[PDB]
């Protein structure tokens, strides 16, 4: 095989497809692309056998076809570390890959291609599309919530699922809970698979505001998403992923409504007050009054008022400082409302101009 | 407190579940064993959530302790693993460890896995506030005359046939290392659904079948592969692995490559490894090939002693040593 094209046309590409891999790969194939030559097309190919990017160029200058296989992380650098308009020259060499750029040429190892393990194609199911931007705030909205290493593997990765003309993300560590819902454009049946961590932050990464709206097909056990030339592509972790409906609390009697960011001050200022971090934040509501008082068990010490918009009995309930901010934060609004119920049952904090989101935060042991 | 054997725990398990157990010992594979029987039959309790943290000086025990506070979203309980430092409960350990054993509530097993607690360190803060309120599983690997039994029972508590003498040998070749004697059994047990574990079978998994590890090391010292072959014997010994062993096979081994370099033109490459039943060419063909005489009698007069300090200097890294020195 041979082909030659500019440091440009290649540098992006040659950098989305190995982007989310890169480092100490198991085998000498995991860690190197596939560079095929074909109908005037160059297309190169990484994959983590988990999930593969897959970046389509045409060739405009001398073509021929041929597939190898060489090492990733080498072959960018070089490509990368050239002189920025400069031409490439490769050519696959019986075993080896002669690459030029001017007289700086070098030689790569490489493995057949005939050995590279491309996620062996499978069945499209539904695919619809829409622009970046919906389906990026979907993941923002939610991934903080998505446990990191917990043994019930399902919620080590965010759900998505489509009912009616609305596609809703949805994460999850079992203490915490996220839920997004957006509308898409088109009516789509009903399915809800699983994408996990890696995939959803791939998926995230390639997202940029680029005039290709995002073209998504979910399917089998794999999803994939052509945004214009680069088309990544996961597979689908499988077991029952909880039923976000399940958890919004029940019919909650108290209702409150505060300050997006005089809320955080609160908590923000209560943390630091707090010098033993493992006890938390503790909040008192009453009759339209929020007394959030760094939760210090065996100790009284300075709090913050708030003058709130409250209903229900007083009631004090303990709180991972953590998980309310994170909300407080995903909600990039002014006034939050939550719903609460008991001391020991979850609560649902949630923006007040809007409901396109939801959160549900178990309080702590206090 | 309950003291307890491996072989008990999941009955005392089974009457009901305590509020935290202490699996001390220093073997590997009864460690774990134990520590699975409980989260098990835990997990079968609605104890659904789990999490495990080394205790060492970075421990960031206020995620541990926030942790204990939680409040799961779907209710279900949790279990926390704690993994002591290969010493002991440290001093400052000591106190953390108090904190967390008053935050003990009810949705929240827990196990602390190490070694025999130092012996006046039962008497820290921390044990004694558990100590009637707990379970502690003592995981010891037993050694040359208790092994044989522990096998012959493991082996029938799988419904095998083990024969008195292949019981011995599986015992001279992992002698020391649970996890390679079970996973081994495991392993006939599939090749021979038939169930009877003869002599000859043992023998032929320990010799024609290459998965005795040490020749896998034995393997990087020919090839000298030292990095790569240091991995391997760290494994070797964090599976529960007694060096008595890896010596006696590369004590072979190695003989061998001397009686071969004796004759690199005396009878040569196809001509006389075309007679010990060796023909690997391109490792023994390496060894001799890239290593000399001089070097390989250093090597044997290594090994040859540090077997004979173990048993004439008995009680207390010379082992990196035979294998830097292959090399290099």
């Amino acid at each position: 095989m041979k082909f030659t094209v500019e440091r440009e046309h290649l540098l992006k590409p040659l950098q989305q497809v190995s982007g989310p891999l890169g480092g100490r790969p198991t085998l000498p194939i995991l860690g190197n692309l596939l560079l095929q030559v074909a109908d005037g097309t160059l297309s190169l190919t990484g994959t983590d056998l988990e999930m593969e990017m897959v970046a389509r160029v045409a060739l405009v200058q001398p073509h021929e076809p041929g597939a190898t296989t060489v090492p990733a992380r080498k072959f960018f650098d070089i490509c990368r570390g050239l002189p920025e308009g400069a031409e490439i020259a490769v050519q696959l060499e019986g075993e080896r890959m002669l690459v030029r750029s001017g007289r700086s040429r070098f030689s790569l190892s490489t493995l057949p291609a005939a050995d590279f393990p491309n996620l062996d194609d499978w069945q499209s199911e539904v695919e619809f599309t829409l622009p970046q931007a919906t389906m990026k705030r979907l993941i923002e909205a939610t991934q903080f919530s998505m446990a990191h290493q917990d043994v019930r593997y399902y919620l080590n990765g965010m759900l998505f699922e489509t009912e009616g003309e609305e596609l809703r993300t949805v994460a999850t560590d079992g203490h915490r809970l996220a839920v997004c819902s957006m509308p898409i454009g088109q009516s789509l049946p009903s399915h809800s698979v699983i994408v996990p961590r890696k995939g959803v932050i791939e998926l995230m990464r390639m997202l940029d505001g680029g005039d290709n709206p995002l073209r998504v097909q979910i399917g089998s056990n794999n999803i994939r998403a052509h945004v214009g030339d680069f088309i990544f592509t996961s597979k689908l972790v499988d077991g029952r992923f909880p039923d976000y409906r399940r958890v919004l609390p029940k019919n909650p009697d108290k209702h409150l409504e505060a300050g997006c960011d005089l809320l955080k001050q609160a908590f923000a200022r209560a943390a630091a007050a707090s010098n033993e971090k493992f006890r938390g934040v503790r909040l008192y509501v009453s009759e339209n009054q929020l007394k959030i008082t760094a939760n210090n068990p065996e100790q009284e010490e300075a709090e913050e008022i708030l003058d709130v918009t409250y209903s229900g009995a007083e009631m004090e309930i303990g709180f991972n400082v953590s998980y309310v901010l994170d909300v407080l934060n995903a909600l990039k609004c002014e006034n939050v409302r939550m719903m609460l119920t008991d001391s020991v049952s979850s609560v649902q904090i949630e923006d007040a101009a809007s409901q396109s989101a939801a959160y549900v935060v178990m309080p702590m042991r206090l | 407190m309950i003291r307890l054997y491996p072989e008990q725990l999941r009955a005392q398990l089974n009457e009901g579940l305590r509020a935290a157990y202490l699996l001390l010992g220093n073997d590997p594979l009864l460690l774990q064993e134990s520590q699975d029987a409980v989260r098990q039959v835990a997990a079968a309790q609605g104890f659904e959530e789990h999490h495990t943290f080394s205790i060492d000086p970075n421990t960031d025990w206020n995620a541990i302790f926030s942790l204990c506070q939680a409040m799961s979203l779907f209710a279900s309980r949790q279990t926390l693993l704690l993994l002591l430092p290969e010493n002991g409960p440290n001093a400052a350990i000591n106190e953390q460890l108090l904190t967390l054993t008053g935050l003990l509530h009810d949705d929240l097993l827990l196990i602390v896995r190490g070694n025999k607690l130092s012996k006046a360190q039962e008497n820290a803060a921390w044990f004694t506030a558990l100590a009637n309120r707990s379970v502690q599983v003592t995981c010891q690997t037993p050694e040359q005359a208790q092994l044989p039994r522990w096998v012959a029972a493991r082996a029938k508590q799988l419904n095998l046939e083990l024969d008195d003498a292949a019981n011995q040998v599986l015992c001279y070749c992992y002698e020391g290392n649970l996890l390679a004697l079970a996973q081994a059994l495991e392993r006939l047990s599939l090749l021979w659904p038939d169930g009877k574990l003869t002599l000859p079978r043992v023998e032929q998994a320990v010799n024609d079948a290459a998965h005795f590890t040490p020749f896998h090391w034995v393997d990087a010292l020919l090839m000298g592969k030292s990095k790569r072959a240091l991995h391997i014997l760290q494994q070797l010994r964090l599976e529960g692995s007694e060096p008595v062993i890896l010596l006696r096979t590369l004590q072979r081994e190695l003989l061998l490559l001397v009686n071969l370099k004796r004759q690199s033109a005396h009878t040569p490459l196809r001509a006389l490894f075309d007679k010990h039943r060796v023909w690997r060419r391109g490792m023994m063909g390496e060894a001799l090939n890239r290593l000399s005489q001089t070097q390989l009698r250093q090597a044997v007069q290594l090994l040859t002693r540090t077997e004979l300090t173990l048993k004439q200097d008995y009680g207390q890294a010379e082992l990196e040593g035979l294998s830097l020195l292959l090399c290099h």
